[PDB]
């Protein structure tokens, strides 16, 4: 599908809202598997279950292990931009 | 079944 661009603001004492599976050593791309009632990702909309994340603020999150993408995204802070897309 | 993190 298309390469969509998400914005989603968050505050620090907020995470981004979102669960994930897979990364490199599971052959398969870090997707969205939960999105989270309340939290910034529900409530900014933009993001969907199945989605998969290519980028975050610039950072290539492709052949990333599913550690590494976690602490990335999870280090991002404020203004969060999603690159992202259905396949 | 994959290990899943949240974010
Ligand atoms: C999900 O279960 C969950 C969401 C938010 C938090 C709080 N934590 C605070 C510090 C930065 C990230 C969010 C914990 C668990």
């Amino acid at each position: 599908g298309p390469i969509r661009k998400v914005l989603l603001l968050k505050e620090d004492h907020e995470g981004l809202g979102i669960s994930i599976t897979g990364g490199k050593e599971h052959g398969v791309p870090i997707l969205i598997s939960e999105i989270h009632p309340g939290q910034p990702a529900d409530r900014c909309g933009g993001l969907h279950v199945g989605d998969a994340i290519l980028a975050v603020n610039g950072v290539n999150l492709r052949d990333t292990k599913h550690k590494e993408a976690v602490t990335i995204l999870s280090q991002q802070r404020g203004e969060i931009e999603f690159e992202v897309v259905y396949v | 079944r994959l290990p899943t993190s949240k974010i």
